[PDB]
């Protein structure tokens, strides 16, 4: 696009959550939501592919649809209360209404289908931007309702994103796929204990953040769509594979690695609520994640795979973006274990 | 009869939306949703509501379907549906008809129709206020604050619909 | 020398999915630079026939031309 | 949980009453590992970029360290504040409700008879 | 969940034609949700071949509630042990039985019996005590 | 000189490097300054000043 | 509850059904999501108007204004794929399978 | 007999030949916005009616 | 500043910088035809930017100190010993083939990225879009077999897709019998025994496959070498036409932003050259490609990125 | 009910005579969706007649003034961006 038109595109689905976040009027948090849709779909288009337009297609249909449900649950709570403020909702079906509207706009349950194929579609580029910025706002209405939720309604909807998320994974071949299946499974984790103590949600979604940019830019670095792909920048650049490899362990979940910090406090925080069974199919469930982590990792860095003449030519010249905040991204989703007492700040 | 003609009008309302609910041909769906466009403002407008409700025929009707109509007319394939052809669509006409004719069935005779809400089944005038409302209309005067009290709303919607113009260039283009 | 996996491993990571099934065994894989292939034409050239129906041709001239629906 | 308590100044990084927390040393093991992390926020900076590791551009490695310890050091306050919070809020209630927590009995293992179950 | 109400309310073992009915009533349901979820996402032919794929799934589904609640029933107030978990051991592997021989494999009947038979031991453990699978909100 | 072009980075940029450390130095300075008075407000508050 | 709102309630309903079960046709699908805010409209205008919540007149012509410009997004896309695939059938939309 | 045909497939190769089964079903989709929608309208008929979320 | 983004905002616009003298001109040809020398008089005569052949070694020449580096870490492929036996077990042929492609596509994007920044019209011998009339010709002779052809074609659609036909295209059309004529006094030991038929294949190739697939794109216009020592000719039907039919002169100032972005990143251009297909002949193996690697790391320079290396005289290195 | 048999009437007198008569012998695109996101535009103003009598008609002046440099921003970009000038 032109530069100063893709940055206003870029930026106004900035603004789009940024008032989600700060709304307290029920309406005006749908108007978020509509900015949030209005500019992410030309993003999405950026490079205009049929895999693009699909892409958008498909991602717009899923995210307009949850968005009208959203407004008869407004509607709804309107009808029964005449409340235009964010508080606990004052009528059941409206609750329920909400959560799956909500659901569909992050997308955890069935309604997930077009999480991989929307992201497949569009660029790498726009592909953090949508698995990391698009998830924002749907989780600011939900941690600030919270209070309101039915625990029965969500931690169902918890587990049939990581499990769909742990197995459908496994099956993957493009990178942007597995990524997709791995966001679906981390948005599990926090979406489960969300009724308990919202602390913790955002705990995760901060960890979860800070671990996708550095896989999605490191991607970016290697500029590989596919594992095959993928597995050959082991020659070219053997650093970002085997920085691509300590990112998929801390991704994966692995003490002492920063994928320690959300599940072993949220692992904690439903053990205080006497949920017990809960918090161990998770875990449990949580290894299907780390397989496909470790089948990227054992055909990125840990074992070298074939390469092609041609790429000799590839040594001769080097890169040019600068990938900003890339190193400062890696250390911060790596060595932050110790600084686990630092949740508290969140609360 | 003449009482109900709010009922009157919200059935025709709902089977209405069974005409384009049913998907059919996209020239034929949009005049279904054209009639119910049409009734669902004289529901408004029998409730009050006369700027809200000539909208719906101006912006919506007048509007949004007229490019919506607009689109199916160049666009869709050369052989267009009439209403039968797929048994499907009847199908779903007829399905539309059964949910209506069952739930009105219930609402007039034993009143207590709990589907989803709970909803008694009296007449529609049973639930209009009372009272003067002086010299000034209350519709009128309450969307006429967009410039005294709308604040924060114009500024935003105002910024996205420049937004929606850019979008839909950016769109359009073809890179 | 320590063993490094060949052609034959590779290309088991290299199929569309990691798990063959006859539903999937037709699933080409994605095209590398992610343009799918452009179809033929999808054109609307409609030659229209002016001529012996309208004084706006005078009368008798019949002409062929195709157009982009204004642009002849 | 927080979030609403009696006074919650919006978007306010350091409340006044942190003022009364002592401030953390700047020996702090907490602080310091901000450190050690922006050290190897530099090594891996110098890495992505194909530079001589340690010494390339030492400039950007302090810069990272000073960043770093500066965004932490404002951390801790704000996380002992918070910390210093949760109990005291919680130190005032429990003399709000006495009978809510009922204080046990001198009872010395004398007298407890806790069963002995042989071992084999 | 007035349907689940039923096999709770039933005293186990006592009523085994009250737990047979209302076991493969569950059964019976849940064969529907998965039917009617597996005609959305891979659609078949005809309906001719929706209503086949329903009707095989809804027969294991009720078929596994109708032998679980059975022989759980008869087995308890047979051995007089209306607590012990055995009497739901059994009826996992009944059904896990029933699901071998209704997709005609010996090697997946010997897996479901394993895992219904853990899990509906499982399933009775938190009866007796206080398991909770969905705890509300306590702290 | 080995590479043709000048490269990017050749060039030591003096004003971005200087930049870096002025920003290192103040960003010292007033975590220095920031500590004193915090601990001396904390000295002061607290009862023991 | 007057049975006029459970007219428009159902009237929802019956678009929602009508949006996620699909026919042939994107057009039908974009159909049924107007019908979605329309009955949104009437059903925000009624409880709006009885209560006599003046400020809350804001939100009808705030509503569709902003859902009409789901329109001026969905209806480029069905052009694109028009364009492209030929006719905007769903069945076509299907290259991203994987 | 014991150790790597048994033992091994009773704990590890079962496990793994039921993930695979399963990370077959859900991975093999069809692309399709009319089966996808349409199991989103059976999800939203059975949260609002079945799952008794309501109640 | 470089043309980052923000360069286009505050400034730099590329559509200003393009004049009518601003082609793409490649002269193409047969095997010793004169096309490296007609392209030169071409590009003295309009003072335009003449690219010489992008050999196996160019892309050494575009980096480093401008030295040709060793045959296995430039390569792995001497066209030599192609000429001397094509059907060698060791995959010469298509080795050579697939990295002379890669030679011309960054031999193709340096003239572009030329173009684009000065303004200039450039010039170079063969093209991106004509290399295939040497592999088909070395499919015909059996110098390979299908499965390169496959690689090669597919790298054509996944590379030359984002690169527009150029304005106007030189085919200096030598007949086979007179390319004969001059090759017995060449003596290069490797190129005498080429076989008649294979420069046969070079040149009918080149008839109905590179004009007809040219034409419709640009300008295809066509001499012998009779109008190569005639070059003030074959200038003016250059000034003569307009440059039309062609992607180029409709491009707005966006198109050349992007382009732009593509050509500037070397590697980017080059990152669909090395498709993770795996093709025996030009698949390196893991110890190979690991020690050759090895071997292009100790080489001086390339151990660090460029200004950054003290190994051959690099001082501040410590504050860079 | 007046407004309701009027046009009742109007509508049984185009149906009577039309039986008498039956009985008795992208840039089209662009142009839809351009004028579709004005006329939005345009429905915000119309209340303008009465808001321009409230009684902080100053802060109505920045804003309804607001929506018009707008309509005329919207234009402005469409225009130098091609735009109105249709594809042709
Ligand atoms: C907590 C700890 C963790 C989080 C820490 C916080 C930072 C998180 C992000 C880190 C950096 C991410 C990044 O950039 O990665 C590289 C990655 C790839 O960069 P790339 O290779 O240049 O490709 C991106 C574009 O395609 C490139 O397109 P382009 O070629 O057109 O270049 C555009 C670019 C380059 O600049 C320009 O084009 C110049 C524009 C000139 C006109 C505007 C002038 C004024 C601009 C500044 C105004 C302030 O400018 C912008 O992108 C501007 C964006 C800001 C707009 C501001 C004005 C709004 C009004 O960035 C992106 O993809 C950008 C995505 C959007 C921003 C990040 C969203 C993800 C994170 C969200 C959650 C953050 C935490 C929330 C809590
Ligand atoms: C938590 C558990 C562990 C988790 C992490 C595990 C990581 C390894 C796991 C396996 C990874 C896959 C297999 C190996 C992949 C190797 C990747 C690679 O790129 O290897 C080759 C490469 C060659 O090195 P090169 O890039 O040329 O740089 C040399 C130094 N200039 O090598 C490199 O580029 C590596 C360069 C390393 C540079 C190290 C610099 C050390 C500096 C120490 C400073 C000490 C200061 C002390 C101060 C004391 C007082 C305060
Ligand atoms: C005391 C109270 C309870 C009393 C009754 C006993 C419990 C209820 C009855 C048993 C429920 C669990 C057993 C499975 C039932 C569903 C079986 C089914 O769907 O079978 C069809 C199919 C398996 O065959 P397939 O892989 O399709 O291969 C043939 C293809 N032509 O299926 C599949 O392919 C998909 C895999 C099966 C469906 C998904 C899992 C369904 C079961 C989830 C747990 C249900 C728990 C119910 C009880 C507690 C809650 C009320
Ligand atoms: C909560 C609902 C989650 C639905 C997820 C749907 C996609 C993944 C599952 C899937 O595709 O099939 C699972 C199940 C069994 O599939 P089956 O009928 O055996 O067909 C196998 C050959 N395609 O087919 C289903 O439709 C069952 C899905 C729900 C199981 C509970
Ligand atoms: C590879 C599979 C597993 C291999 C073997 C591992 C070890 C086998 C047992 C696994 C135990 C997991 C759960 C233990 C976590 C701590 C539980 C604990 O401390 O005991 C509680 C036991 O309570 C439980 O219910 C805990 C879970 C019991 C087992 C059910 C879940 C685990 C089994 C299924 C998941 C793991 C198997 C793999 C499935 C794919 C006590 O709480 P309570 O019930 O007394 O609470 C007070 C009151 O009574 C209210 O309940
Ligand atoms: N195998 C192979 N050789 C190629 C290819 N492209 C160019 N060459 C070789 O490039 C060399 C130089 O081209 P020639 O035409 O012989 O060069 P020249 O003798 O200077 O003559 P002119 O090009 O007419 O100036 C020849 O040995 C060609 O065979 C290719 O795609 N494959």
């Amino acid at each position: 696009m032109n530069p100063i038109i893709y940055t206003t595109l870029i930026m106004t689905v900035m603004s789009g959550t940024m008032l989600v976040m700060i709304s307290s009027h029920w309406l005006l948090i749908w108007i978020g939501f509509e900015m949030n849709l209005l500019a992410m779909i030309p993003v999405l288009m950026k490079n205009f592919n049929p895999r693009a337009t699909e892409a958008a297609t498909k991602y717009f249909l899923t995210q307009a649809t949850a968005s009208m449900m959203l407004m008869m649950a407004i509607i709804i709570n309107l009808l029964y209360s005449g409340q235009w403020t964010i508080t606990k909702m004052f009528n059941p079906v409206a609750m329920t209404m909400m959560t799956m509207a909500l659901a569909m706009k992050l997308g955890l349950s069935p309604f997930h289908f077009w999480v991989p194929e929307v992201t497949q579609g569009i660029s790498l580029q726009a592909g953090l931007l949508l698995l990391t910025w698009q998830k924002l706002a749907p989780l600011s209405v939900l941690c600030q309702i919270s209070q309101s939720i039915n625990p029965n309604l969500m931690l169902t909807m918890a587990m049939l994103s990581i499990l769909i998320g742990g197995w459908g994974g496994l099956n993957q071949t493009q990178l942007r796929k597995i990524m997709a299946y791995s966001s679906i499974a981390h948005m599990g984790w926090m979406t489960a204990v969300l009724p308990y103590n919202t602390t913790m949600t955002i705990l995760n979604l901060l960890i979860y953040i800070t671990m996708t940019l550095a896989m999605f830019m490191l991607l970016i670095h290697s500029s590989a769509t596919t594992t095959l792909s993928l597995s050959h920048t082991w020659n070219k650049m053997p650093v970002i594979t085997s920085l691509m490899m300590v990112t998929l362990l801390s991704m994966g979940g692995l003490p002492p690695l920063s994928g320690f910090m959300p599940k072993w406090m949220i692992i904690q925080e439903m053990t205080k609520n006497e949920s017990i069974i809960m918090p161990t199919l998770m875990a449990m469930t949580a290894l299907l994640n780390l397989y496909f982590y470790m089948r990227l990792a054992y055909s990125s860095s840990l074992t070298m795979f074939p390469s092609t003449n041609n790429m000799k030519m590839k040594w001769q010249f080097e890169h040019t973006k600068q990938m900003k905040l890339l190193p400062t991204m890696i250390v911060l989703s790596t060595l932050v274990l110790p600084m686990t007492p630092a949740l508290s700040s969140l609360n | 009869m003449t009482m109900y003609i709010a009922f009157i009008l919200s059935t025709i309302f709902v089977i209405g939306f069974v005409g384009f609910s049913s998907k059919p041909s996209p020239i034929y769906g949009g005049l279904g949703l054209i009639v119910s466009g049409g009734v669902g403002c004289g529901i408004v407008l029998n409730f009050g509501g006369s700027f809200l409700g000539l909208m719906v025929f101006l912006i919506y009707l007048g509007g949004m379907l007229v490019v919506f109509g607009y689109t199916t007319a160049m666009a869709t394939e050369m052989y267009p549906e009439v209403w039968v052809s797929n048994k499907t669509v009847f199908g779903a006409f007829v399905s539309g008809l059964m949910m209506e004719f069952c739930m009105v069935y219930y609402a007039l005779k034993e009143e207590e129709v709990e589907i989803i809400f709970k909803f008694n089944g009296l007449g529609d005038w049973v639930i209009y206020d009372t009272g003067d409302s002086g010299f000034f209309s209350e519709e009128a005067m309450g969307i006429a604050a967009l410039y005294s009290y709308g604040t924060w709303l114009v500024i935003v919607t105002g910024w996205s619909l420049l937004i929606g113009v850019v979008v839909i260039m950016e769109i359009t283009r073809g890179n | 020398r320590q063993w490094q996996p060949d052609v034959e491993w590779a290309e088991q990571f290299g199929g569309a999915v990691m798990y063959p099934t006859k539903e999937t065994a037709h699933w080409k894989p994605p095209p590398w630079n992610d343009v799918d292939p452009p179809k033929d034409t999808l054109v609307s050239n409609l030659t229209l026939n002016f001529g012996p129906q309208h004084p706006a041709a005078h009368g008798v001239l019949r002409l062929v031309m195709e157009l982009s629906g204004e642009m002849v | 949980m927080m979030s609403g308590r009696p006074g919650r100044v919006p978007l306010q990084f350091l409340p006044n009453e942190a003022r009364s927390l002592p401030p953390p040393k700047l020996t702090d093991p907490r602080l310091v590992y901000m450190g050690f992390l922006g050290y190897c926020s530099g090594l891996i900076d110098n890495a992505i970029r194909r530079r001589p590791v340690v010494s390339a551009g030492l400039h950007r490695q302090l810069l990272y360290v000073t960043s770093f310890v500066f965004f932490g050091y404002y951390l801790l306050k704000r996380q002992d504040y918070m910390y210093a919070l949760r109990d005291h809020d919680m130190f005032a209630y429990v003399k709000s409700h006495p009978e809510d927590f009922p204080e046990k009995d001198k009872k010395t293992y004398g007298e407890i008879l806790e069963e002995f179950h042989p071992v084999r | 969940k007035t349907l689940l109400h039923k096999y709770s309310d039933i005293p186990e073992g006592t009523e085994c034609h009250r737990k047979a009915y209302a076991s493969t009533s569950i059964g019976g349901a849940t064969g529907l949700i998965v039917s009617a979820y597996s005609i959305a996402l891979k659609p078949p032919a005809s309906f001719l071949e929706g209503v086949a794929r329903t009707g095989r799934y809804t027969f294991t589904s009720a078929a596994i509630g109708a032998i679980f609640g059975l022989t759980s029933c008869i087995s308890a107030q047979v051995r007089e042990k209306p607590d012990d978990p055995l009497n739901y051991f059994i009826g996992g592997c009944a059904g896990g039985l029933t699901l071998g021989a209704r997709t005609r494999s010996y090697g997946i009947g010997a897996a479901a019996c394993a895992y219904m038979g853990l899990t509906a031991a499982l399933v009775k453990m938190g009866q007796l005590e206080g398991w909770q699978v969905f705890a509300e909100p306590k702290v | 000189k080995f590479y043709i072009r000048e490269p990017p980075h050749g060039s030591p940029d003096w004003l971005k490097v200087g930049l870096t450390l002025g920003t290192s130095v103040f960003l010292w300075i007033y975590l220095i300054k920031q500590h004193k008075e915090d601990v001396l407000e904390y000295k002061r508050r607290n009862g023991l000043e | 509850m007057p049975l006029v709102y459970m007219n428009i309630i159902m009237a929802f309903a019956i678009a929602l059904a009508g949006l996620l079960m699909y026919r042939s046709h994107l057009m039908s699908s974009l159909l049924c999501l107007e019908g979605m805010m329309l009955s949104l409209f009437i059903m925000s205008t009624l409880i709006i108007l009885n209560t006599h919540f003046t400020l809350a007149n804001m939100m009808p012509i705030i509503l569709l204004v902003f859902a009409a410009c789901e329109a001026a997004l969905g209806l480029s896309l069905l052009v694109m794929v028009s364009n492209t695939y030929g006719t905007d059938y769903v069945q076509n939309l299907n290259l991203l399978q994987c | 007999l014991l150790d790597l045909i048994w033992l091994e497939t009773i704990l590890p190769k079962t496990t793994s030949f039921i993930q695979m089964k399963m990370s077959i079903m859900v991975s093999n989709q069809k692309g399709l916005i009319k089966l996808y929608f349409l199991s989103f309208l059976i999800t939203i008929m059975i949260s609002m009616t079945l799952f008794n979320y309501h109640e | 500043l470089q043309y980052g983004p923000l360069a286009f905002v505050l400034g730099e616009r590329t559509t200003r910088k393009l004049t009518e003298t601003s082609k793409v001109i490649t002269v193409d040809g047969n095997i010793c035809s004169g096309k490296g020398r007609l392209a030169r008089e071409i590009a003295e005569k309009l003072g335009l930017r003449h690219f010489p052949e992008a050999g196996i070694h160019y892309a050494d020449s575009t980096t480093g100190d401008g030295k040709p580096l060793d045959v296995q870490l430039s390569g792995n492929c001497s066209l030599e010993k192609f000429y001397d036996d094509p059907k060698s077990n060791d995959g010469n042929s298509y080795r050579l083939q697939s990295w002379l492609y890669a030679s011309r596509l960054l031999q193709y994007a340096d003239a572009l990225e030329h173009l684009l920044s000065t303004g200039q019209g450039v010039v170079l011998e063969r093209s991106i879009y004509s290399d295939f009339v040497f592999l088909e010709a070395m499919y015909r002779q059996g110098f390979i077999r299908k499965q390169c052809v496959e690689h090669y074609n597919e790298v054509k659609k996944v590379t030359a897709c984002e690169y527009l036909p150029p304005h106007v295209v030189v085919y200096v059309d030598v007949p086979v019998p007179e390319i004969q004529s001059r090759i017995q006094k060449k003596g290069n030991p490797h190129e005498m025994k080429i076989t008649a038929a294979y420069l046969q294949d070079i040149e009918n190739a080149y008839k109905k496959t590179f004009l007809p697939e040219m034409s419709e794109k640009c300008e295809v216009l066509q001499y012998s070498a009779r109008e190569a020592e005639d070059a003030e000719k074959v200038v003016e039907d250059i000034e003569y036409l307009k440059c039309d039919k062609g992607p180029w002169p409709d491009q707005d100032d966006r198109t050349f932003h992007r382009l732009r972005m593509l050509v500037q990143n070397k590697l980017e251009v080059l990152n669909y050259t090395t498709i993770p297909v795996y093709l025996p002949e030009i698949t390196i193996g893991a110890h190979q490609s690991d020690r050759v690697f090895q071997k292009f790391t100790e080489l001086p320079g390339r151990k660090y990125s460029p200004g950054y290396n003290e190994d051959v005289g690099d001082k501040w290195i410590w504050l860079k | 009910m007046n407004i309701m048999l009027t046009l009742l009437t109007n509508v049984t007198l185009a149906s009577l005579l039309v039986l008498i008569a039956f009985w008795l012998p992208m840039k089209f695109f662009l142009v839809a969706i351009t004028f579709l996101l004005f006329d939005l535009e345009i429905a915000l103003l119309l209340p303008l007649p009465w808001a321009s009598q409230t009684n902080n008609l100053k802060t109505m002046l920045t804003m309804a003034l607001f929506l018009l440099i707008l309509l005329a921003a919207s234009l402005a970009y469409e225009w130098t961006q091609k735009g109105l000038e249709w594809a042709e």
